[PDB]
């Protein structure tokens, strides 16, 4: 109970590594700051500077390679290529070794740590990238507005489907059997917009319940909500934005 | 005694000049003011706020900016006329104006360019939306007297608490002030606190159009009913307006004398241009307008103002035509009304200099006021009632209403919470309020911090002051937008683009 599958630690470490560097590269593409400004933001946030540290071996290395290269490569292409490679060459072997060194608990699935342990210098290099990304990229207004817009879109969608929840058991169930329910025109059509795969999982789950039990209405409601959360969470950003505008009548 | 050297104050509130100064040096100070205002974003924003008609794709129609440039020309004329009438009576040197002729004109010219500078996006209707939104939240009428058992105020700290307090008095004012947003009151706030423009006292005195505080609740004094018609400054500027009154030798509730000139320029230039645009938008023809004007003046007494001004221009307009009718309608109106206004100014100069004259230059008794009253009546029945105009006014009211609801989270927050949002940039548990807070303009946020920090930390009225300053912050942000930016931000945050 509560044990993890051993390969999960590896995927978790791959997430931890790839979590940030790419977002800085994209930030330079979006002209938010120059590659030169990025190097100094990274130099500043590392603080305790030494000839020999990860910073020196990984990110300072990439900065020097980017200056005076053949292979007619862009400065930014060259900086980030070697920022990616240098980071991998240091952080992958460390993660692999950690996996092997703790293989008994990882195999049992009870190892209460990540591969890039929250202490290590490798985790410090990753924290370095996060610190810059947090203060200079994720704070960009265009990003922050998108976050504001998304929250209103998913919030608003749930209210549009609120009718399906503000219904009794016998009522919602009648809507599941009869396709056309005479007296519930809105809830009917709302029900049919839900993707077929999600309605099927609701019917399947509820049918496996004992019909007569006193907890049946509790289980039905749980599955009804799961039905809606399935429908919403299965959308793309653009589909969900589109449906929001459409069901508030604003597109043609 | 009348001495404009005591009224045309070239000192500043901050990093100020002092000490004698020649005629040339005083001129250069006031010309600095011109450069400060002309280069202000707040003036530039005037070309995308609307004057009556929706912004057309061919700029044929007036905006707040082009209208204000016309008002400036009218004010220039009235000032030039007062000074010339005065030079001929030899009162110029006696009134201390011989070395201030330039500034006297400039201040009026700039005061004209700057009315409507503090006006919110959709004009009369942006003000309406703001005050209505805060009325439902604060309910200032529930604070008029003894604390009320059901205080409908939404804010814990602003509700009248029964335990006989003097704190209830500050609550009373804060609640009233915040529900009387006024463009003129906002203009002073903008030129002083928000845009940090550091104008001369005289220049700021010129746009203090009314002398009533926004927090005023009772009946207005019979002696100052005109000077206190609408609110003139906020609670937030009381200390500044006190510094200003002393510097301009104003009694309490007294107005700066050059303000009357700018006001008359507004009263004159307020309407004729809107009739000209109505003809451009083909609402009615120039011929129809003449007869709508003939009919609404009533009793024709051939020798009347109508015949001298509008009938005259109608006759001239025969032998381009609409250009000709409106050119001579404007000129004829100016040539009768500017001398009337300039004369009224001189004849009532003691009270106007004292700043207490409880009438306009174009008081309702005048035939001249009847000519202006004529233009408004036709404009109301045929222009301002037009569906396209009224619809824009409906839309604008909804847009500003909607914007305020979007920032409600910033207001439905405790003091300890909101402060944490100001100190730390990243607040973990308030991601929406954080992100909403960052959308507020840096200049407005700075004016909130500055004001809050100057308060005594320990006071029991501190949370009341903070909420007031937070509310001003939101109104500063909203009233600063152009019509179009506010319309865009509404759509963006309601999500209709990406
Ligand atoms: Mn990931
Ligand atoms: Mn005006």
């Amino acid at each position: 109970l509560y044990s993890r599958f051993p390969l999960t630690w590896i995927m978790e470490a791959a997430d931890d590594i790839s979590y940030c560097v790419a977002d800085l590269e994209d930030a330079v593409e979006k002209r938010i700051f120059t590659v030169e400004q990025l190097y100094h933001h990274l130099h500043e946030a590392w603080g305790q500077h030494e000839k020999g540290s990860l910073f020196s071996l990984v990110v300072e290395n990439a900065w020097e390679k980017s200056r005076s290269n053949s292979l007619s490569r862009s400065t930014e292409d060259q900086f980030f290529m070697y920022l990616r490679v240098n980071t991998l060459n240091k952080l992958v072997p460390y993660a692999a070794q950690r996996f092997i060194d703790n293989l008994p608990a990882i195999f049992a699935g009870t190892f209460n740590h990540a591969l890039l342990e929250d202490a290590s210098e490798c985790s410090d290099l990753l924290k370095l990238y996060k610190n810059v990304a947090v203060k200079h990229v994720f704070s960009h207004p265009d990003v922050e507005r998108l976050e504001l817009q998304g929250y209103r879109v998913i919030s608003g969608l749930l209210e549009i489907y609120r009718p399906l929840l503000s219904l009794s058991l016998s009522d919602f169930t009648e809507l599941v059997e009869k396709e056309r329910v005479k007296r519930f025109p809105i809830e009917s059509r709302l029900f049919h917009k839900l993707s077929t795969r999600h309605r099927l999982a609701y019917v399947e789950a509820v049918s496996k319940l004992p019909s007569d039990s006193p907890e049946f209405p509790l289980w039905e409601y749980y599955y009804r909500c799961r039905l809606l959360q399935d429908y919403i969470s299965g959308m793309t950003d653009l589909y969900a934005w589109d449906e929001y505008r459409r069901l508030m009548a604003v597109e043609q | 005694q009348i001495d404009f050297r005591k009224k045309i104050n070239w000192h500043r509130r901050y990093r100020s000049p002092q000490g004698v100064k020649t005629e040339h040096e005083i001129l250069r100070i006031f010309e600095s003011d011109r450069g400060r205002i002309i280069n202000s974003p707040a003036i530039r924003r005037l070309q995308q706020k609307t004057q009556v008609f929706p912004l057309e794709r061919n700029a044929a129609v007036r905006t707040r900016l082009t209208h204000s440039m016309e008002v400036q020309q009218v004010g220039r004329y009235i000032a030039k006329e007062i000074l010339s009438r005065l030079k001929e009576l030899k009162l110029l040197e006696a009134y201390g104006l011989d070395e201030l002729t330039g500034p006297f004109e400039s201040i009026v010219e700039m005061s004209c360019l700057m009315h409507d500078i503090g006006n919110p996006p959709f004009g009369h209707f942006g003000e309406a939306a703001i005050n209505d939104w805060f009325r439902q939240r604060l309910h200032p009428e529930d604070a008029e007297s003894q604390p009320l058992t059901d205080d409908r105020c939404s804010v814990a700290a602003l509700r009248l608490r029964d335990g006989e307090e003097p704190l209830n008095e500050l609550r009373r004012k804060i609640r009233q002030d915040l529900c009387h947003f006024e463009g003129n009151a906002q203009g002073i706030r903008l030129v002083h606190t928000l845009m940090r423009m550091n104008l001369t006292w005289a220049q700021v005195g010129g746009i203090l159009k009314y002398t009533r505080p926004a927090w005023w609740r009772g009946e207005t004094p019979e002696t100052h009913h005109y000077l206190m018609k609408k609110p003139g400054y906020y609670l937030s500027e009381e200390a500044y307006i006190a510094r200003l009154r002393k510097e301009l030798n104003l009694a309490l509730y007294s107005r700066f004398p050059l303000t009357w000139i700018m006001e008359a320029a507004d009263d004159i230039s307020y309407c004729v241009a809107d009739l000209e645009d109505a003809v451009e938008k083909r609402i009615f023809t120039v011929e129809q307008l003449y007869h709508h004007l003939h009919e609404a003046w009533g009793q024709h007494e051939k020798g009347s103002l109508f015949s001298l001004v509008v009938e005259n221009a109608w006759e001239k307009s025969r032998s381009s035509t609409e250009d000709q009718f409106f050119m001579y309608l404007r000129v004829n109106t100016l040539n009768k009304l500017v001398p009337y206004a300039a004369q009224r100014f001189i004849d009532n100069l003691p009270a106007i200099f004292a700043g207490t004259f409880n009438h306009a230059l174009l008081e309702d008794a005048s035939e001249c006021s009847d000519l202006l009253k004529l233009y408004k009546n036709v404009a109301v029945k045929h222009v301002f009632s037009h569906p396209d105009v009224e619809r824009l006014e409906l839309q604008g009211y909804r847009v500003i209403s909607g914007l305020l609801e979007i920032y409600r989270p910033l207001l439905s927050l405790s003091l300890s919470d909101f402060t944490e949002l100001v100190e730390k940039e990243r607040v973990k548990r308030f991601p929406i309020e954080s992100r909403l807070f960052h959308k507020l303009s840096t200049r407005h946020r700075l004016a909130y911090v500055e004001a809050v920090s100057k308060l005594p930390s320990d006071s029991p009225e501190f949370p009341l002051w903070e909420y007031y300053y937070r509310c001003r912050l939101l109104q500063d942000y909203i009233s600063g937008m152009t019509d179009l930016y506010a319309w865009d931000e509404y759509r963006r945050l309601m999500a209709v683009e990406q």
